[PDB]
């Protein structure tokens, strides 16, 4: 989910990092 | 006579798919934003437009109704509600893998019952 910050509250493009 | 925040068009032409809809607003300004250039659903647009919807920035975490900490105030995909990430039911704590929705379209999604 897009939070109030680095989310830029809008969806952006993926990005490379793969969930531990 | 206004426009949405992304294309701009207004409430009766979108200038991003080409199509007449509806602006939302805000509370705090009262800027206009097109659900589909908003990214929102038939459950967030209908949201935004049962109540104050409000501009991002404006968005404040419906929980503390300050969005003091936004650096977690996530956005419902549902109705576009302001949850800081820990005032959540279940409290989210790091941005949501996939899609994330705050209580209000739960409390919804039961209340819709007889
Ligand atoms: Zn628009
Ligand atoms: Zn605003
Ligand atoms: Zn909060
Ligand atoms: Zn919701």
């Amino acid at each position: 989910a897009r939070t109030k910050q680095t989310a830029r509250k809008s969806t952006g493009g993926k990005a490379p990092r793969k969930q531990l | 006579g206004s426009y949405c925040d992304f294309c701009l068009g207004g409430s009766n032409m979108n200038k991003k798919s080409g199509r007449p809809e509806e602006l939302v607003s805000c509370a705090d300004c009262g800027r206009s934003g097109h659900p589909t250039c908003l990214q929102f659903t038939l459950n967030m647009t209908e949201a935004v437009k049962t109540y104050k919807w409000q501009c991002i920035e404006c968005k404040s975490c419906i929980l503390c109704g300050t969005s003091e900490n936004d650096d977690q105030l996530l956005f419902c995909d549902d109705c576009d509600r302001g949850y800081h990430m820990y005032c959540l039911n279940p409290p989210v704590a790091e941005p949501p893998e996939g899609s994330w929705s705050c209580h209000l379209c739960w409390e919804l999604l039961k209340e819709k019952a007889s």
